[PDB]
């Protein structure tokens, strides 16, 4: 099924073609584009005043990259290393040794935020869920040595809030 | 529970505070050092040890799909305490 | 147009670029990869692998990391013969080792010799 | 088998096949392999010495039109005499089928340079010259597309490395920007992950 | 939260001055808010 | 006709007569070509049946409806292609055997 | 909108597509979030009694592709396929 | 083992054609030197010219002559078009060591350079 | 001695090298070329400024990742300085202002800054510092600003013993001082004899005594390989720029060699003209 | 700055107010896709078939997938098949309406632009809801979509239609009706079908220039054949011929959206094979073989049997290739892209040989570039 456009014949009649002659010489066509122009001016915009007014989202952001623990209890990681094989710029580093308990667990634990790439992969990979892609997204940083995170670093950025995040994630623990 | 240096700077959760020979004492100027200040080490004495009366427990992680997968521990040694890997917390049987 | 073919050696290193210092100063070595001994099983064998010797991996002072000044120390190459190695690895330019297949030697076993009766092969347990 | 397994239908399997021998019949000169997956598109494999035969053929005849040109990777393959392959990739405008004229060769001998025939050729020519360095002789215009001017290397080989030999910054000292060996942040960690156990039983080689 | 504006100026939030003693009455930031009302702010719920 | 629906391509006066002094140009340097060779034979097969589908009708709109080629000009111009084709294949001797083999571990893939 | 008349007639003088009909400022489908909690189906698999595997298996099936000729009067010349029917004009306002 | 080559028969062609191409680099680096606002003396430009020439000496066979014959045709039409910049062509030079030598004193002291 | 310190194969871009260098100044010019070199060697550089944090911004970027690093200083106390020195392998004197401000003369920065510096030096635990000069810089007349300098080579010859004491003669590159206000006056000659020396050759002699050992505690002054004419040197910059108080007395006064220290070829380095490199840097002439 | 709409580095030489020749020097945009890709296994190198086009972020991972699933002898179940063709046709609404706004701000003509702006802004919003991107989600992972749509969303895209067909038809009363745009863009852009056959044209141009072609017509390679559209064919082969073409698409896609979502089958999200799509969180986290598979399937790659194969979709360019050389293991071989966008920049001396450079601005403009896409 094909429906072409411009087949059509000036009609050669005195109506059309002074149509046409007014169109050309009255300048209407353009009046009718200011009108339709002025007919948005007299809305009212759709803006946010910002810093007062945040925009809308989802429960499914990607932002923040924070850590999750156990209820009163300790770290929720195990260093298993799937995060890392399956992190798609390899921002992550995962170096690993136990503790004086026997449970294993990690040394250190690295994001580069500059070449993370956001895709929910280590979200999706992770099978306790303890790399949990943040809720908000407000960086902003002023040198590059800050932007290289530390398993501290999400530790204490876990513990900064993880209302929010629990939050979100009993809302969409059932799709994903 | 930091333990005081001579340097003075908070030692981590894992033995990797500095010596009086590390210039990375000279890039932390001015920058306060930011170490986690809840540990993860004693958090397992502030946990009671829970007292199963069976033989062979499961273990889930406080709520389906939130949490680690089920792992079925046994208790048969007669004094040590069962342990998931999972979890950290201990079991008890009562006879 | 029936052409001047004639049988002489192949010089590509002076076209493809890589300078001088990774021409002479690298070794290749090329080998049949050994099973990974805790698998058993022989399809990652089947090939013939060709690596680089590696070189210097310090540490960043920064985070603990690798940084490497190494451009070559992470290519390997998947062939299906020693003779395309040889040729390969003479037609590019850089040297070689060739390290020899050593395919696992075929044996005999059977569990009646397993169960004799003078002979001491048992395994006295099932 | 009835779900979620994608069924083929061997109707185009069948036209595709005659089609196939019908070319082999005709152009006895050049014809080495005529392929048909399971997916019901046609592969001929073919020597590069008839290449601007085979596309003057296969351009008319009204037996098959194939007008529309496309990819023409040369795809390296290593543990061949000839590393390289021209993949001319033909599509029909009446006729609804795709074609891949897969032509050999190696690092030096030219191929005979599709520009005549197929205007799109052009560029194409031009990236995997830049990209390969398979020449193209009797062509007009080779430059350099897709890579520096002071670049050389040939760099989608198998044998130029992940990383660059040059790299830039800027620096004080001259005002400007310029090319040093490279030094790495970070290793680029490459994971072993060819596993065994043979995952494909069909496609099983002759061993010795 | 009115209900006469439409989505995206339905919830908008007013800061103190000298939250943390920074002179706020100025120049506010995002992220003076606390995580709760994060959650309520962005449109993640409908209840506060 | 009037303004047929392509760009390039403006309409014809003479489609059967132009088609039918096109289709026995085609025959005679076809018969210039060498007898053995299959692409004689299919090429007379179809050129003949191709003319014999025009010969019997002096349509347009029926002509459409029999051969393809949508609309006029398409079947008139794909045969100036074919008739180039022949000109170039009096050269370049197809039908002739091959040129030398493959070395014949080349092309069979999982390497 | 939520204003006053003249103003809303210079809008749909300016314009007769009945501008408080639909005005992109909406304010009725903000969605009703906290939704109950859903249950995701599952169709062909996860049946017991007969999922042998050995069935669907068809990552199994792609045969290695079928060879004609190499280099190691037929009535004939067919197409690759039937010559693609031409279309015809929509009914759904076409042009002419 | 067929072999058609690119341009040539024998090396006599091959050294026809590279002392064309280098009489075009002779006599086309004084006006790059004079378009591009340069630092660098026209001899000393042309030294490095003839240096490049005579790194590529130890090739006999006329396929990989004719291909070099072909890369500095095309960089040389590269040049004497304004298509490049002074990056490339501070670029072909080194003003920016790069230091270390051949010793193997020095390549004892600096780690690792057999 | 300790790890992190050892160096590591190549230079430059994060290959560590075995200095961590603490540079005074650095906001002007001659600080600036040599962090340019200490990042092309790649190693750690601490740099106080009391500057805007803008100036050493568009003179940040040429250290590599999380290589140099700023603080804060003054000269007028010890804390900041002791703060710049708690660990430092190498550190440098390169200080000065060439015209007298409200707040600070040629007086108390030649004496105050010196003394502080090289007190907390010796004291706080570091090794080969180096303290830059004018040359011929003495107890003789016309300039209050080279009397300074010979004052503050006093204290830092007494004391800090083991330094490296050197100076360049006047030095000319791409943000010169007195080459430029060559080009930017208005006028008259004498016969003056100078010697200027390009500012690579200075700063490549420079890193090169601050990675050398055993050869310290010798003075060393640097030479221009001409030395020639003052009012040959203006003839020869108007013709290459294509046109027909205390800096202006410095300048015409005197400028010698001095036999009884080493200089450049000692050290092992080449003399670079100035004929050459002010073809290259004469730019912005008319058009 | 805007005349290339990114960067391209124009070398043309010209007689005055006029041509002789011009050359597009591309490739400042060169990224290393096909080797990064060559160093990745599958779905870790999926994000660079969503972002090689960085417009069109639904429709080349849909393209990259029937690759795989086309070697990989895997249907797609239906409910996945029907959102992948709803998100494909709200990617091509999204991807024509950016076509003819930057059209517009290259020509001058500031604020059409913004009023469809805030409509795209709409559409980023719905593709957050079903993702959690702005821009770059990934979501078509090979063997059906993953993580379907959550409840509460198709009523936002049925108001969204109304909304839409509405400040469509108000962009109609805007500009296809003015003087001067009119006469800004007739006389340039002649298209010879000779032209357009041998010069590896894709799409649009085929459509507005004669030839009636259409991937989505002649060779469905999934559910299209069950809705009612129909593509609109140019007249002369010209820019206002082509806008009009653009803007008859996006009403297509409208009816393809309204006909998908009122015969929406609620089947299932993904594949009944634990061995090609991850099993989910509850048999996940109660099972064994199914934490095998989840394991093994993120740390190795599902491994794709030896072949070559090579597919098109028809993205809102034109006919998007994907070249895909798979030795039998875990990594693809070799991939390539057929690019429209490269293919239609190889043509720029014929469309603009003799004309000015505010014709060869609105020659760049009339022709949807990327040029992430040229590149690859
Ligand atoms: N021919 C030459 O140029 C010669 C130069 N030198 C030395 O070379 C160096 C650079 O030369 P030049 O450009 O002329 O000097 P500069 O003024 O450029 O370099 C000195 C740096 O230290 C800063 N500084 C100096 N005194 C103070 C102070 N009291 N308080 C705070 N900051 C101070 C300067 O200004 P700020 O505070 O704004 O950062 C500047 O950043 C100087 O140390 C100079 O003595 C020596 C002999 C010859
Ligand atoms: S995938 Fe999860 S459990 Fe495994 S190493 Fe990463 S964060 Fe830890
Ligand atoms: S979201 Fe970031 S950290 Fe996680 S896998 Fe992707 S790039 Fe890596
Ligand atoms: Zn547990």
């Amino acid at each position: 099924t094909y429906k072409y456009v411009n087949l059509r014949e000036p009609s050669m009649d005195m109506k059309s073609v002074t149509d046409r002659a007014a169109q050309t010489l009255l300048w209407t066509e353009l009046i009718r584009g200011l009108g339709m122009t002025l007919s948005y001016l007299f809305r009212e915009p759709a803006t946010i005043n910002y810093p007062f007014e945040k925009g809308p989202l989802s429960p499914r952001f990607r932002g923040e990259h924070a850590l999750r623990r156990y209820p009163s209890g300790e770290e929720r990681c195990i260093a298993c290393k799937l995060c890392e094989a399956v992190c798609p710029a390899q921002a992550i580093t995962i170096e690993a040794e136990p503790r004086a308990d026997g449970s294993r667990r990690t040394t250190r634990y690295d994001i580069d935020m500059t070449k993370c790439i956001y895709c929910g992969f280590c979200q999706e990979a992770c099978p306790v869920d303890a790399i949990v892609e943040g809720p908000n997204f407000e960086f902003s940083t002023e040198t590059h040595e800050e932007l290289l995170y530390n398993k501290e670093k999400l530790l204490n950025n876990g513990d900064k809030w993880e209302a929010e995040i629990a939050a979100n994630i009993q809302a969409d623990y059932l799709y994903r | 529970g930091v333990r005081t240096s001579p340097t003075g700077e908070k030692v981590t959760h894992t033995g990797q505070v500095y010596d009086d020979e590390d210039y990375r004492r000279v890039r932390f100027v001015g920058r306060q050092k930011e170490v986690n200040e809840n540990f993860a080490i004693d958090l397992i004495a502030e946990q009671p040890v829970s007292q199963v009366g069976s033989r062979v427990i499961s273990c889930d992680g406080g709520g389906g799909a939130l949490g680690h997968p089920r792992v079925y521990i046994n208790l048969d040694k007669e004094t040590k305490t069962g342990t998931c890997g999972y979890c950290g917390l201990q079991f008890r049987q009562q006879h | 147009t029936q052409l001047i073919t004639v049988d002489e050696k192949l010089d590509i290193t002076t076209l493809t670029g890589v300078p001088e210092e990774h021409i002479k100063t690298r070794k290749a070595r090329i080998f049949v990869p050994a099973r990974n001994n805790m698998q058993s099983g022989v399809n990652n064998t089947k090939k013939w692998k060709m690596e680089f010797d590696t070189r210097e991996r310090w540490e960043n002072p920064l985070m603990g990391w690798a940084s490497t000044a190494d451009p070559l120390s992470n290519l390997v190459l998947t062939f299906s013969t020693k003779e395309d190695a040889i040729a390969f690895a003479e037609k590019n330019g850089w040297s070689y080792d060739v390290e020899e297949r050593k395919v696992p030697k075929p044996k005999s076993k059977s569990y009646g010799a397993n169960f004799s009766w003078n002979k001491r092969t048992r395994v006295s347990t099932k | 088998t009835r779900p979620t397994v994608r069924p083929r239908n061997d109707v185009a399997h069948k036209q595709l096949s005659a089609f196939g021998e019908y070319v082999a019949e005709i152009l006895p000169k050049y014809v080495q392999q005529v392929q048909v997956s399971c997916f019901s598109e046609l592969e001929i494999c073919i020597h590069p010495d008839g290449v601007i035969p085979v596309l003057t053929f296969l351009r008319d005849h009204s037996n098959a039109q194939f007008k529309s040109l496309a990819d023409l990777t040369a795809v390296d393959i290593p543990t061949r005499q000839n590393r390289f392959e021209i993949v001319y990739n033909l599509l029909s405008l009446r006729f609804n089928s795709r074609i891949r004229v897969k032509t050999y060769t190696d690092e030096l001998t030219p191929v005979e340079s599709s520009v005549s025939v197929y205007k799109a050729a052009n560029w194409y020519e031009r990236e995997i010259w830049d990209m390969f360095g398979v020449f193209f002789a009797n062509h007009p215009d080779l430059r350099r597309i897709l890579t520096d001017y002071g670049f050389e290397g040939h760099p989608f080989r198998k044998d130029f490395p992940l990383s660059g030999y040059v790299e830039l910054r800027y620096d004080d000292e001259v005002k400007r920007v310029v090319a040093e060996p490279v030094e790495l942040a970070q290793e680029f960690r490459k994971f072993d992950l060819n596993s065994p156990w043979e995952a494909f039983p069909a496609y099983r080689q002759p061993p010795e | 939260e009115d209900n006469k504006q439409f989505f995206g100026r339905h919830r908008w939030v007013i800061y103190t001055t000298e939250m943390n003693g920074k002179n706020t009455f100025w120049d506010v930031d995002g992220s003076m808010v606390p995580p709760e009302w994060h959650r309520w702010l962005h449109c993640m719920t409908d209840d506060p | 006709k009037k303004t047929t629906g392509l760009v390039g391509l403006a309409v014809c006066e003479t489609p059967h007569e132009r088609l039918k002094i096109l289709y026995t140009k085609i025959l005679d340097v076809l018969g210039h070509i060498p007898k053995n060779a299959a692409y004689r034979k299919y090429t007379e097969q179809i050129t003949n049946e191709k003319l014999s589908i025009v010969k019997a009708e002096p349509d347009v709109k029926k002509l459409e409806e029999q051969l393809q080629g949508g609309q006029i000009e398409e079947v008139i111009l794909q045969a100036e292609n074919e008739l180039s084709l022949a000109r170039k294949m009096i050269q370049w001797k197809p039908w002739e055997p091959l040129v030398e083999e493959p070395p014949a571990s080349q092309w069979k893939w999982p390497i | 909108a939520s204003a006053t008349r003249l103003i809303q007639g210079l809008r749909n003088w300016a314009s007769g597509r009945d501008l408080q009909a639909k005005l992109q400022l909406r304010y009725q489908e903000i969605s009703k979030r906290t939704q109950p909690p859903p249950k995701l189906p599952v169709g062909p698999s996860h049946r017991l009694s007969n999922n042998y595997y050995c069935a669907r298996d068809g990552r199994r099936e792609a045969m290695p592709p079928s060879i004609v000729m190499s280099s190691q009067s037929e009535k004939k010349a067919v197409s690759p396929a039937p010559p693609i029917k031409r279309w015809e004009l929509s009914q759904d306002e076409p042009y002419l | 083992t067929s072999v058609k080559p690119i341009f040539s028969r024998d090396m006599n062609e091959a050294k026809r054609r590279v002392r064309e191409l280098y009489r075009a680099w002779y006599r086309e680096v004084p006006n790059t030197v004079h378009l591009f606002q340069l630092d660098i003396s026209v001899k000393q430009g042309r030294d490095k010219v003839r240096e490049m020439f005579k790194k590529n000496a130890h090739v006999t066979d006329p396929r990989v002559v004719d291909l070099l014959v072909i890369k500095g045709k095309m960089e040389l039409e590269e040049t004497i078009n304004v298509w490049k910049q002074r990056t490339h062509v501070m670029r072909f030079f080194h003003e920016t060591e790069a230091p270390r030598p051949k010793d193997f004193l020095s390549k004892f002291y600096v780690g690792h350079d057999p | 001695l300790h790890h992190a310190v050892i160096p590591h194969g190549k230079g430059g871009r994060s290959s560590v090298s075995g200095i961590v260098a603490t540079v005074f100044g650095a906001t002007g010019f001659l600080g600036r070329y040599l962090v340019n070199h200490l990042g092309r060697m790649g190693s750690q550089v601490i740099v106080p400024y009391r500057c805007e944090p803008y100036d050493t911004m568009h003179l940040r970027p040429m250290g590599d990742l999380g290589q140099i690093i700023f603080m804060d200083w003054n000269g007028r106390d010890k804390d900041s300085i002791r703060r710049a020195v708690e660990h430092s392998n190498v550190v440098i004197n390169l200080v000065g202002r060439e015209w007298e401000t409200k707040n600070f003369d040629f007086e108390d920065v030649f004496v105050k800054i010196p003394q502080a510096i090289a007190q907390v030096s010796k004291e706080a635990g570091v090794e080969k510092f180096i303290h830059i000069s004018h040359l011929n810089a003495d107890i003789k007349s016309s300039s209050k600003y080279l009397r300074n300098k010979a004052v503050g080579e006093k204290e830092v010859r007494e004391t800090f013993p083991e330094a490296t004491i050197i100076k360049p003669a006047d030095i000319f590159g791409r943000e010169d001082r007195f080459l430029n206000y060559f080009a930017n006056i208005r006028s008259l000659g004498k016969k003056t004899v100078k010697q200027p020396v390009y500012i690579v050759d200075v700063t490549k002699g420079i890193i090169n005594a601050i990675k050398d050992p055993d050869a310290r505690g010798k003075t060393f002054a640097f030479v221009g390989p001409n030395r020639y004419l003052l009012f040959d040197l203006v003839q020869y910059v108007f013709a290459v720029a294509h046109r027909p108080r205390d800096k202006v007395e410095r300048i015409h006064t005197t400028d010698r060699t001095l036999p009884h220290l080493p200089g450049l070829e000692d050290l092992g380095v080449q003399a670079t003209p100035l004929e050459l490199k002010a073809i290259e840097v004469l730019r912005r002439h008319r058009t | 700055h805007p005349a290339a709409h990114g960067v391209l580095r124009l070398v043309m030489e010209l007689s005055g107010e006029m041509v002789r020749k011009c050359d597009p020097h591309i490739g400042l945009l060169h990224r290393g896709t096909e080797k990064l890709i060559e160093y990745k296994t599958y779905l870790q190198a999926l994000p660079y078939f969503d972002r090689l086009d960085y417009v069109s972020m639904m429709c080349n991972e849909q393209a990259y997938s029937l690759a795989v699933e086309k070697l990989l002898n895997i249907q797609p179940p239906p409910r996945a098949q029907w959102i992948r063709v709803l998100f494909g046709e709200i990617t091509r609404l999204l991807n024509h309406i950016m076509a003819v706004t930057t059209h517009a701000l290259d020509i001058g003509a500031m604020t059409p632009f913004f009023w469809m702006f805030e409509e795209r802004e709409k559409m980023f919003e719905f593709y957050e809801r079903v993702s959690g991107a702005r821009m770059h989600a990934a979501y078509v992972r090979p063997g059906g979509v993953h993580q379907d749509l959550p409840l509460g969303l198709m009523d936002d895209i049925y108001e969204f239609s109304k909304n839409f067909s509405l400040r469509i038809d108000e962009l109609e009363e805007m500009l296809t009706n003015n003087r001067i745009w009119r006469n800004r863009t007739v006389d340039i852009g002649v298209v010879t079908a000779e032209d357009a056959l041998n010069y590896g044209f894709s799409g649009v141009m085929l459509r507005g220039s004669g030839i009636q072609w259409d991937l989505r017509k002649t060779q469905p390679y999934d559910v299209y054949d069950q809705v009612e559209f129909d593509v609109p064919i140019g007249s002369r082969g010209d820019c206002y011929d082509r806008y009009l073409c653009r803007v008859e698409e996006m009403r297509q896609s409208i009816r393809i959206i309204s006909q998908c979502l009122n015969k929406m089958p609620p089947g299932e999200i993904k594949v009944d094979d634990a061995k090609v799509s991850p099993p989910k969180r509850a048999e996940m986290k109660t099972s064994m073989e199914s934490l095998i598979h989840h394991f093994k399937l993120y740390t190795e790659g599902y491994q794709v049997p030896p072949g070559a194969t090579y597919t098109a979709i028809e993205a809102p360019k034109g006919e998007f290739g994907v070249y895909l050389v798979s030795d039998g293991s875990s990594r693809p071989y070799r991939c390539k892209i057929k690019a429209p966008g490269f293919a239609h920049l190889a043509g720029l001396d014929k469309m603009s040989k003799g004309h000015m450079l505010a014709d060869v601005v609105a020659i760049i403009g009339t022709q949807d570039i990327v040029f992430g896409e040229v590149d690859r």
